[PDB]
């Protein structure tokens, strides 16, 4: 999992420190591609702007279209994180989103400015996907995701818990062999689990046992 | 008002129809055939007077259908339905003027006979394969508008391509152009073209399906 | 306007020991409103984020007397609860103006706690509600009003979708109803004695030990008939051997087809 969030970081971060425009971040659940993106987006530090897939459906997907790319315009070169793509782009509303996505994709087409502020797209599944995504301007950088190892549920709770009071005593190898059949936010109910009674045990540093405390508190 | 391209020994029709469709095409309106499958009630029917409705208020038009094979038994009652407003909407007494559509398949043996038949699909050609002088002079076409490096090889490019698809050829070749250009070198070397050209042409060969 | 200066609310009201028996769960969303209460700067020491508050869901058993008691153990300045039907009425764009404007009283009255009620009217076409709620938890997920002062839902069902998903990024401590065991009634008991002329001769352990799967509701319901059927009686003092038929009846006869 560390040589796709490096061609992420790089076809995010190359353009922002012909650059790259578009990205298609797809894969099989279990693995926390928004929160991936978003642990991306904490070694960016630029802006997230978050954006979900249904919000395009209120003509006015066209005008979000049109705003995200006036803040992309003007606005800072923030990370503009949408998602859900393929289920509005479902190939008599969903013509009109089919009108949107073609305005999209002419917007990436025929405007030469398109080298600032990039949009990163994350789909749950590329069954539906649109033929005519064929460009550099477009999305280009189509990355499949392997299924997610201990080690790397290590990683990912290590970045989401690098920041709290953590005593430095954490092998990772009791409660990364604990953690079996999970996934990312339920490792995220393990480290806020141990979070929960941080208040009530008195001690305001996290400790070792609390981890797998959690694992076997809530799971 | 119709026609059939139908390349079941090799491919190309991608590389034509998003050629033309691409350069003028009059219009720009696709049709897949996967908003047709519906999930939820079969409501489908006023779908097909809705959209040809609006194709044919619209005065150019031309509609593509892509992968029929599947949606092309001979489930498939409402597939039978919309083919049944496709046989009144193709030969019956409407406006069934200039508008033009296009159908593209795989398999010459589950085409729907009833559609075979001349009105709803007057032309058919039938595509060969893509040979390996055919790869190389189609590859030396398509790559004048793209950059490269004064070493240049095709022997390497046309070789290593074997039982492979043109569109995926073009696509695959610009993906490595674009792979190329990524620390935004003026020069396009083939070094990058055997890589990204080797490694997402498996990736085609494991989505080959 | 008018919502402004009703919102504002006063003359407080039932106390701590009204709890419908919960031992821990009491504290569990006692520490998110009382113990930050004491300091504001102890929890921001804490480390990151100071949890808001709690959440509150299931069966409505004692629903509201909590939040009541939350209203009592405000030490220094009546705080206030929003309710849910205010934010859904006729003639959109009422209900932005007005979040916005309950939460710039929050900002005017220096850090004050604010209390969401009856949630599942607001949650879960429905584009007006849509504005209600992505527009709230757009201004909860956002730093503008405050990050720390207070969240509390109450409502009877959970099953709003999309603040089951918004809800575990900024909402945190979800508890369930904690149905008491037979001890827990007698504190609602020796609380309640105030209730209409309880006679020293009445036995709030007796009275507990006679009615089984008797939550705050169905105990409310025994005040309810007890105070009911003393005024129906033309009498003044109550005693068990009068209203112990209307205690087993109130259970019995309403647990009977529930």
């Amino acid at each position: 999992l560390d040589k796709q969030i490096q061609e992420l970081v790089e076809a995010i971060v190359l353009p922002m420190n012909q650059p790259p425009k578009g990205v298609l971040m797809y894969g099989p659940p279990g693995t926390g591609k928004t929160l991936l993106a978003r642990a991306c987006a904490a070694q960016t530090k630029a802006t997230f702007l978050k954006l979900a897939g249904p919000q395009l459906v209120q003509g006015d997907g066209a005008k979000l279209v049109r705003d995200a790319f006036a803040l992309a315009k003007e606005k800072a070169p923030s990370i503009i994180f949408i998602d859900e793509l393929d289920a509005i782009g479902t190939k008599a509303g969903d013509r009109e989103v089919q009108r949107t996505m073609l305005e999209l994709l002419n917007q990436l087409d025929g405007f030469q400015p398109n080298t600032q502020v990039k949009v990163i797209a994350a789909t749950n599944r590329v069954d539906i996907l649109d033929p005519a995504l064929l460009r550099s301007g477009r999305l280009d950088r189509k990355i499949e995701f392997p299924m997610p190892n201990e080690e790397a549920r290590a990683r990912i709770m290590q970045i989401h818990s690098r920041k709290m009071n953590v005593s430095p005593d954490v092998n990772y190898e009791e409660l990364a062999r604990c953690t079996d059949d999970f996934n990312g936010a339920q490792c995220k109910a393990v480290c806020v689990e141990a979070g929960m009674i941080a208040l009530r045990r008195g001690a305001t540093e996290l400790t070792h046992e609390d981890y797998m405390e959690g694992i076997l508190e809530v799971q | 008002k119709g026609c059939l391209l139908y390349g079941p020994p090799g491919t190309g029709k991608t590389l034509l129809a998003r050629a033309v469709a691409s350069q003028l095409d009059c219009n720009f309106l696709k049709v897949v055939s996967s908003s047709i499958v519906d999930k939820y009630i079969g409501e489908s029917a006023r779908l097909i007077r809705e959209m040809f409705n609006y194709a044919r208020d619209h005065q150019p038009c031309i509609i593509f259908m892509d992968e029929i094979d599947a949606i092309g038994g001979r489930a498939d009652r409402e597939i039978q339905r919309t083919l049944m407003e496709l046989l009144n909407q193709m030969d019956g007494f409407d406006t069934l003027h200039r508008v033009k559509m296009i159908m593209a398949t795989n398999r010459p043996d589950t085409l729907d006979p009833a559609l075979l038949r001349p009105g709803r699909l007057d032309r058919k050609i039938h595509i060969d394969l893509p040979n390996e002088q055919a790869r190389l002079d189609i590859l030396k076409i398509h790559a004048g508008p793209i950059t490269k490096h004064g070493e240049i090889d095709y022997e390497a490019i046309v070789k290593l391509s074997d039982g492979f698809n043109g569109a995926d050829l073009r696509n695959v070749c610009t993906e490595a152009g674009m792979f190329a250009i990524r620390a935004d070198h003026d020069f396009v070397v083939q070094e990058d073209f055997m890589k990204a050209v080797r490694k997402v042409a498996d990736s085609k060969k494991l989505e080959s399906k | 306007p008018t919502v402004t200066m009703m919102q504002v609310e006063e003359k407080p009201d039932v106390t701590y020991s009204d709890v419908g028996g919960c031992k821990e769960q009491i504290e569990k969303l006692r520490e998110v409103v009382e113990t930050p209460l004491l300091h504001p700067e102890r929890f921001v020491n804490l480390g990151i984020e100071p949890p808001k508050g709690v959440l509150l869901f299931g069966p409505p058993g004692t629903g509201k007397t909590l939040c009541a008691r939350a209203v009592a153990n405000r030490t220094d300045a009546c705080f206030i609860r929003v309710i849910g039907s205010e934010l859904v009425q006729k003639y959109v764009g009422e209900g932005a103006r007005m979040v916005r404007e309950l939460f710039e009283m929050a900002r005017t009255k220096k850090a004050c706690l604010i209390f969401f009620d009856e949630i599942d009217a607001i949650g879960g076409g429905d584009n007006e509600v849509q504005r209600t709620m992505l527009e709230l938890i757009n201004q909860l997920d956002g730093f503008d009003p405050r990050g720390n002062i207070k969240v509390l839902m109450a409502t009877n069902r959970p099953d709003t979708l999309d603040p089951a998903l918004m809800r575990p990024g900024r909402l945190d401590r979800k508890i369930e109803f904690s149905l008491p065991d037979l001890e827990g009634r007698t504190h609602i008991f020796k609380i309640h004695a105030r209730s209409m002329s309880v006679e020293r001769d009445i036995r709030f352990e007796l009275l507990a030990r006679l009615c089984p799967n008797s939550t705050g509701a169905e105990i409310r319901s025994v005040c309810t008939e007890a105070g009911m059927f003393a005024i129906r009686a033309r009498r003044k003092i109550a005693t068990e051997k009068d209203f112990l038929e209307a205690v087993n009846k109130v259970i019995k006869s309403y647990a009977k087809f529930s």
